[PDB]
């Protein structure tokens, strides 16, 4: 239910921040890793899209005029980083919605059934939700054709 | 390696001044007010809140023209800014006690014109 | 440590040895002080602020409480008798006035009156001294009157001291005589050896003699103030003040004007330092303070309706007996987060021409004042009038108001802990699960992909077996057909498991709505397996899953069972909770603080952190003790060992040593006696828990060669044994005492032809006291050994299921709160009635047409999509549904008429909040 | 030890801000870093001053941030080593006290407490009180601490004060 951040490092005992924003001491092996997010989604009150690394103000919540990096993400916080601050090592946690701004037809064999390459049959290397690249049995070439032109061969 | 025991100071402070508590407050909320009347101002540091209540809470003398007075009474005396200052913003009661707060004091000046020097200061002080 | 084996072999409650200040026996003068002290301060005090009264145990009181206090503090302080063993041995001393909560706030308030007389005793001390010190001068020179600085520290002075009550009347009184001799006492310390600021400058210059000339003494003003009126005539004098001031003029004060400044400051001061005047000023305030507060340019943004400040974000004339609960706690946290600066005063503010609105200056104004028209008198007038204005705007105002902000803040922080209190005994008040125990603890996670983890648990709490069922969060009844397969799946593996173990009970966490769901599977498997008879009814129970995912996190969970996953460990503890919440609880807290990890009042950490741990673990000792502990089944069953340490008198140190000495020797509890004979147990110890400890004599059975007391197991004390044997031979009617016993217990129905009220009186003649409340306990638990009187559980009603569920309560789910939702479809009934969306807490709103919007809506589907997020404020919540209405339409959002935002402060000061968004738009 | 000196400052300014306000922005940017910073050399910053010029912006190859090196007179509260100086108690219990002078934090410890105080744990408000009981140290209370140890810490000093010598307490 609850992720941290580790803020300070000690030869037997671990402070750890929590999303709550409270320090709790753990141990080595106590304390497992977790893979950070490096793609996440989040709200803010602006109603504006929010990503990692993104300078934002703190204007209401736990910490007030406060400025920070977005370092880790979840559903309903966010770790923020700095280097004036004493506290907490200089990591704090914040609400996202407080914080503010401051593949299937991949690898199958096609006949392209209108254009101009119309005949042409190929193998999808690559194909994007509406354009799909085809490597041409016969040209030595890879072409782009939109989706809407292919027919897949069955055997 | 730098205290009032040995006196030895950085050329940043050999070159610079000393400021005392009175004025630094008078300073600090001359800016505070300034930044009020300004609009659409970065909310100020809460560490300057913290050094500007602590600063009028010990602010020695209450006028401009005080610390003025006293400034040039120092500034008579053949004394160094940190001594003055330090003498000045504790405002010691006695000779003794200034001369036990500051090891430097003693053995510089004598007792009776140190005495006068302090007696002065509290009548500066309102 | 040494401290630890000291206090293993101490002969005293673990609890009293290790209270801060040793307890020690009490005169009966010295009880008598305390109980009235104790009465007139915990229970003859009202808060200033509006506090309703926290007492749960009946099912205020008057000076008889004093003598039922008096027997508590000699039952503690004397006979080292612990509160729990007060109020299940003692209660025909303290009761009715008295119960076990309320012997906790006299042994409280006990400790209170000893550290004040310790104070006491240390300035009776320094008085002396000072007085010897201070008669040093005058012994070597009689004939040469004291000087006008040299105040007599007069036996006036000593019973004033002596009749301090509180300790801000002592510091009032330590305040008074810093004033005069603070400057002396290094001479006072260095003279006792051997032999063995603004106001010294008017001290030295002698202004103190020109203080002494305006009229009145500090006291004689004090008393006139106290009064109200003229008790003394200010005396007047015939030169004007600046005409005394020029006598005084000097170096340090060259103008007359300084001189009268300075004795002007002298006489301010000396009257905020008069003990009568602080008294006095201090009651004004309790009777006359009121509240303001004005927001900050922070506040004024930030405070918006969904701010726990914004009721107050503007208060103007509130008098503090307004506050209520945690009202002031709340005012006070958003001061500390700069939203708001508070002030508290005895005049209006901004209420200019209201009748008798002359401030308290004004009213003592006469009380130092001579009614004169001569000049002179008029400019000593004028000094006076200004020497009072600064005494009480410098120091009186300022130092009074900061002590009623923070006895308001105080009782505000003790609201905040007795609810906290409150919650935890209705916690622990809940009785093990008794079917119409084998308990099937379900656990889920709100991830569709995680499984379900089922563990089953004997009547011991000892997991046999467990069930994983990969998808059951899955419906039955979704369309698609494989997810249908692996419900049915689930669902006949878990018939299979059900129709096999036959658990009595099943407990599903509610984790979320999907609980519901988990509940309707489960009940209808039940339902098929008694619709055919193969197995009996089998209960099904919701049960909040705090306590099991505390348990879960818990690192005694995993090394009692490290293979057991995380959801299995908490669907344990669940099981284990329903089998027994008293001993779930105390395991699930262990001592590294687990406590505070529940969550008990939404501002719980705002309060004392030792007050609140001092409450909670007194609800679990009054509980354990009313319940029980048995040693037998805590050796076999290590999980439950956690009750001895809350057992009265023995705690956690002695609670392990016994543990320790039985399990070494290989035995049981047989008997209470063994306490002593075999655990060397002092006699004191043993008198306050050998009530609370049961042994299952049953449960020995014949294998305890050693004599077997049925007693044992029963509350009756081994005092009263022989008072239980005469009870039962009377019972039978006998014309010996084991065989009456046994008799009595397997047909207690004679017990009720017994006439205890003879014995009662037979007791009393023989030298016993009033034992009719004992003897009724003797009878009663001869008729049920250790009935348990805890309250039967209950499955939760709606509102419970809906605030576990959707983890919501009425303050932060109400109706006009702003909330955001999205939309999961449309509600139809082509036509349409409105939109449908799901809250993150689980709740189902939905939006009618008409108010989808400010005008009209032809199509919701142009104006909303599936997935798209709207802002809504609630109209109407339906818990028992897990429903709700919701509008989104702009002028609702905006809310000008303000018809959903919350009620506001009586005191609201709309003019301050008019002006200030007013000159914010300017 | 409150002061004022006269300090250099290079600022990057982002070639948005080369408007009209450009050295209203570069001071106001100035403003918003100095101050509040507390370095090893010069102590704490309390607040700045004056800007005394602004040398000529210099823009760097490859990127179009402008380099700004800005004088300025500040304020500044470096402490040091065996100075007594006022403090303001903030929290008293029985490993020590603690006190505030400006932005430094300082405390004072059982040792440096002079023989004659003595812990109280009884006292609600803990306490520093001889036999005597002649001098009580509360919390709120102003005191004169001789400085003994200094540290930087994450780029903010503290400060450990004592009070061992003569006369040192309240007053």
């Amino acid at each position: 239910q609850t992720v941290g951040v580790i803020v300070r490092l000690e030869r037997e005992t671990f402070q750890v921040l929590n999303m709550y924003g409270k320090v709790v001491t753990v141990r080595h092996q106590a304390v497992t890793r977790k893979k950070d997010n490096r793609f996440a989604v989040a709200l803010d009150s602006e109603q504006n899209n929010i990503h990692v690394k993104d300078i934002v103000k703190v204007i209401d919540g736990p910490h007030s005029g406060r400025e920070g990096e977005i370092r880790h993400l979840f559903r309903s916080f966010a770790f923020l980083h700095c280097k004036k601050l004493v506290e907490n090592g200089g990591m704090f946690v914040c609400k996202t919605r407080h914080l503010v701004l401051a593949n299937e037809l991949i690898g199958q064999t096609v006949r392209i059934s209108q254009g101009p390459y119309k005949g042409y049959i190929g193998v999808v290397k690559d194909a994007t939700e509406s354009t799909a690249r085809v490597e041409l049995h016969s040209t030595c070439q890879t072409i782009s054709v939109d989706r809407q032109r292919l027919t897949t061969v069955g055997s | 390696e730098e205290d009032a025991s040995q006196l030895i100071f950085p050329k940043e402070f050999e070159t610079a001044e000393t400021l005392l508590n009175s004025e630094v407050h008078m300073l600090l909320e001359h800016r505070k007010q300034q930044n009020e009347s300004a609009e659409d101002e970065q909310e100020l540091s809460e560490v300057f809140m913290k050094t500007l209540n602590y600063t009028a809470r010990f602010s020695r003398f209450k006028n401009r023209e005080t610390i003025a007075s006293v400034r040039s009474l120092l500034l008579q005396k053949k004394l160094h800014k940190f001594e003055l200052a330090c003498l000045a913003n504790l405002c010691p009661e006695t000779a003794e006690e200034s001369k036990a707060l500051i090891p430097s004091l003693e053995g510089r000046f004598e007792d009776e014109e140190l005495q006068q020097i302090l007696d002065d200061i509290q009548t500066k002080r309102s | 440590t040494d401290q630890d084996n000291e206090i293993r072999a101490t002969d005293l409650p673990e609890r009293f040895q290790l209270r801060s200040i040793p307890v020690k026996g009490a005169e009966d003068d010295e009880l008598e002080e305390e109980a009235d002290w104790i009465y007139r301060n915990a229970f003859a005090t009202p808060t200033i602020s509006l506090q309703e009264s926290c007492d749960y145990l009946d099912r205020r009181k008057g000076p008889s409480t004093i003598q039922k206090i008096k027997e508590a503090l000699g039952f503690m302080r004397n006979q080292h008798f612990e509160v729990p063993f007060i109020a299940f041995y003692r209660k025909e001393y303290v009761e009715p006035e008295l119960h076990i909560n309320d012997l906790w706030r006299v042994w409280q308030w006990d400790e209170k009156w000893t550290q004040l007389r310790i104070r006491k005793e240390n300035l009776t001390r320094l008085f002396e001294k000072m007085q010897a010190y201070q008669y040093e001068q005058i012994s070597a020179d009689p004939d040469k009157p004291l000087a006008d600085g040299i105040r007599a520290l007069d036996t006036t002075d000593m019973e004033r001291l002596k009749d301090v009550q509180s300790m801000d009347e002592l510091k009032d009184v330590y305040n008074h005589f810093l004033l005069y001799y603070g400057r002396d006492i290094p001479k006072m310390q260095n003279a006792a050896k051997a032999s063995r600021d603004m106001y010294t400058i008017c001290q030295s210059a002698g202004l103190d003699g020109l203080a002494k000339k305006f009229g009145l003494t500090p006291e004689q003003f004090g008393e006139n103030l106290r009064d109200s009126y003229q008790r003394h005539e200010t005396e007047q004098f015939p030169a004007e003040p600046l005409e005394l001031a020029k006598d005084y003029v000097c170096s340090q004060f060259p103008t007359p004007e300084a001189v009268l400044e300075g004795a002007r400051y002298m006489v301010a001061l000396q009257i905020a330092r008069e003990p009568l005047v602080r008294q006095v000023l201090r009651q004004t305030f309790q009777e006359r303070a009121k509240l303001n507060i004005t927001p900050t340019k922070k506040g004024r943004k930030d405070v918006d309706e969904a701010h726990y400040a914004y009721s107050f974000k503007y208060l103007k004339n509130k008098p503090v007996k307004e506050l209520r609960d945690d009202q002031f706690l709340k005012i006070c946290l958003a001061e500390d987060e700069g939203l708001l600066t508070t002030d508290i005063s005895i005049d209006l503010k901004g209420v200019e021409g209201y009748g008798n609105d002359q401030t308290y200056f004004e009213e003592i104004k006469q009380f130092y004042y001579r009614d004169e028209f001569s000049h002179q008198v008029q400019e000593w007038n004028r000094q006076r009038t200004m020497a009072i204005e600064r005494a009480l705007q410098q120091f009186l105002y300022v130092q009074m108001a900061k002590e009623l902000k923070n006895k308001l803040l105080a009782e505000a922080k003790e609201y905040v802990i007795k609810a906290c209190s409150r919650k935890l005994y209705n916690w622990l008040r809940v009785a093990p699960y008794r079917p119409d125990i084998r308990v099937l603890g379900i656990a889920f996670s709100s991830a569709r992909d995680h499984p379900v983890f089922c563990a089953l648990v004997n009547g011991e709490g000892e997991v046999t077996d467990f069930l994983r069922l990969p998808h059951f969060t899955k419906r039955r009844t979704a369309w698609r057909e494989e997810e249908r397969e692996k419900k049915a799946q689930d669902i006949e593996t878990l018939k299979k498991f059900l129709l096999n173990k036959k658990p009595h009970v099943v407990t599903v966490a509610g984790e979320n709505r999907d609980a519901q769901m988990l509940i309707e599977d489960v009940k209808r498997i039940v339902h098929e397996l008694d619709q055919g008879q193969q197995l009996s009814s089998i209960g099904v129970e919701l049960v909040d899953n705090e306590l099991a995912i505390l348990y879960m996190n818990s690192k005694k969970s995993e090394a009692e069972f490290r293979d057991y996953p995380p959801v299995l460990r908490q669907a344990v503890s669940l099981a284990r909770r329903i089998q027994d919440p008293l001993i779930e609880f105390a395991q699930v807290c262990s001592s590294d603080e687990d406590i505070l990890c529940l969550k008990f009042h939404p501002l719980q950490e705002h309060v004392v952190k030792e007050e609140l741990l001092n409450a909670l673990y007194c609800e679990f000792i009054n509980r354990v003790n009313e319940v029980g502990v048995d040693v037998n089944r805590a050796i076999a069953h290590p999980y439950s060992q956690a009750l001895i340490q809350y057992v009265c008198g023995l705690g956690p140190r002695k609670g392990t040593h016994l543990l320790k000495i039985l399990k070494q020797n290989n035995t049981r509890l047989e008997s209470r006696t063994q306490l002593v004979t075999m655990c060397h147990m002092g006699p004191k110890v043993f008198m306050n828990c050998a009530g609370f400890l049961k042994i299952d004599t049953a449960s020995l059975g014949d294998s305890t060669d050693s004599y077997i007391e049925v007693l044992d197991g029963s509350r009756v004390h081994p005092e009263t044994y022989e008072w239980a044997r005469k009870m039962a031979v009377d019972a039978l009617e006998y014309d010996n005492p084991a065989g009456a016993l046994e008799e009595i217990l397997e047909n207690p129905e004679r017990l009720k032809d017994l006439d205890l009220d003879a014995f009662a009186e037979e007791l009393e003649r023989q030298g016993y006291g009033d034992k009719h409340i004992t003897l009724y306990d003797i009878r009663a638990e001869l008729s049920c050994r250790y009935k348990d009187l805890r309250t039967a559980y209950r499955s939760p009603n709606t509102e419970e299921i809906f605030n576990m569920l959707t983890k919501e309560t009425p303050e932060t789910f109400y109706i006009g709160k702003l909330i955001i939702c999205n939309v999961t479809g449309i509600a139809h009934r082509g036509q349409a009635i409105g939109v449908k969306t799901r809250l993150d807490n689980g709740v189902t709103g939905f939006i009618p047409t008409k108010f989808l919007s400010d005008k009209v809506v032809k199509r919701p589907e142009e104006r909303v999509k599936v997935g798209m997020t709207v802002h809504c404020r609630i109209m109407k919540i339906d818990i028992e549904k897990f429903s709700a209405d919701l509008t989104c339409r702009t002028s609702d959002l905006m809310d000008r008429n303000n018809e959903w935002k919350l009620p506001k402060d009586t005191y609201y000061d709309f003019d301050a909040e008019a002006a200030d968004h007013k000159q914010e738009e300017d | 030890m409150f002061y004022h000196i006269s300090l250099e400052h290079e600022i990057l300014l982002h070639p948005r801000y080369f408007g009209p306000n450009l050295l209203n922005t570069v001071k106001q940017k100035l403003f918003t870093e100095v101050e509040g910073t507390c370095t090893g050399k010069y102590g704490f910053v309390i607040a700045v001053t004056t800007i005394d010029n602004i040398g000529a912006g210099v823009i760097q190859p490859g990127r179009g941030f402008v380099l700004y090196p800005v004088k300025y007179k500040a304020i500044v509260f470096r402490p040091f080593k065996g100075e007594v100086v006022d403090a303001v108690v903030t929290q008293v219990n029985k490993v020590g006290l603690f006190t505030e002078i400006g932005p430094m934090s300082c405390f004072i410890s059982r040792h440096s407490i002079p023989s004659e105080m003595e812990f109280d744990p009884n006292s609600n408000p803990p306490c520093y009180k001889t036999m005597d009981e002649d001098i009580v140290i509360q919390q709120d209370d102003e005191i004169r601490l001789k400085i003994v140890g200094t540290r930087v810490d994450k780029n903010d000093i503290f400060a450990i004060g004592s009070l061992m010598d003569d006369y040192l307490g309240l007053v």
